[PDB]
């Protein structure tokens, strides 16, 4: 997160860290056994870290659970990043508490201008690299589809939306992929891609979760 | 281009 703020310990209890000896992507807990992330975050040997704030210090509320299944969307395309969504099953159920809790799936799609909360442990610099120990937060609006497509001609599908700021300085960045965009208590977006971070006229692009609710529920029911 | 560690384009 570039241009964000320190969330505060366990203020985003659905935020998880995907770990392979280092943090490499985020995710969102949607029930005690399942995490929503981005398809491009797929890799073997994932450990899901819940209840984290400082991801380099043991603070007492962590739960480390290995991923037992990883299910990319059947029509994911790694070239276009269309359908950039993935479901991770935890080897064992997480213990739900005030610091480890799920986020609701949307019942309808969000409108342009809705304010959302974007969070993650990604790079905090638009030029160079600085990775934070503690979770970072950013309040950001959903942009109109017309502005999104003007920023990224030929690249925005009906399963994507832009959020953030065209003036630069505020964005998700490397390490935030797979994590949440939450609007009115609903998981509307997944951090996916963009041209750089926090660059002028290059807002962040996000997987449009409201298009996948049926698929998410069927996948959970059958795995 | 993606916001993973490492990024993919
Ligand atoms: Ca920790």
């Amino acid at each position: 997160i570039v241009g964000g703020y320190t969330c505060g310990a366990n203020t985003v209890p659905y935020q998880v860290s995907l770990n392979s000896g280092y943090h490499f992507c985020g995710g969102s807990l949607i029930n005690s056994q399942w995490v929503v992330s981005a398809a491009h975050c797929y890799k073997s040997g994932i450990q899901v870290r819940l209840g984290e704030d400082n991801i380099n210090v043991v603070e007492g509320n962590e739960q480390f659970i290995s991923a037992s299944k990883s299910i990319v969307h059947p029509s994911y395309n790694s070239n276009t990043l269309n359908n950039d969504i993935m479901l991770i099953k935890l080897k064992s159920a997480a213990s739900l508490n005030s610091r480890v809790a799920s986020i609701s799936l949307p019942t309808s799609c969000a409108s342009a201008g809705t304010q959302c909360l974007i969070s993650g442990w990604g790079n905090t610099k638009s030029s160079g690299t600085s990775y934070p120990d503690v979770l970072k937060c950013l309040k950001a609006p959903i942009l109109s589809d017309s502005s999104c497509k003007s920023a990224y001609p030929g690249q925005i599908t009906s399963n994507m939306f832009c959020a953030g700021y065209l003036e630069g300085g505020k964005d998700s960045c490397q390490g935030d992929s797979g994590g949440p965009v939450v609007c009115s208590g609903k998981l509307q977006g997944i951090v996916s891609w963009g041209s750089g971070c926090a660059q002028k006229n290059k807002p962040g692009v996000y997987t449009k979760v409201c298009n996948y609710v049926s698929w998410i529920k069927q996948t959970i029911a059958s795995n | 281009c993606t916001k993973s560690i490492p990024p993919q384009c």
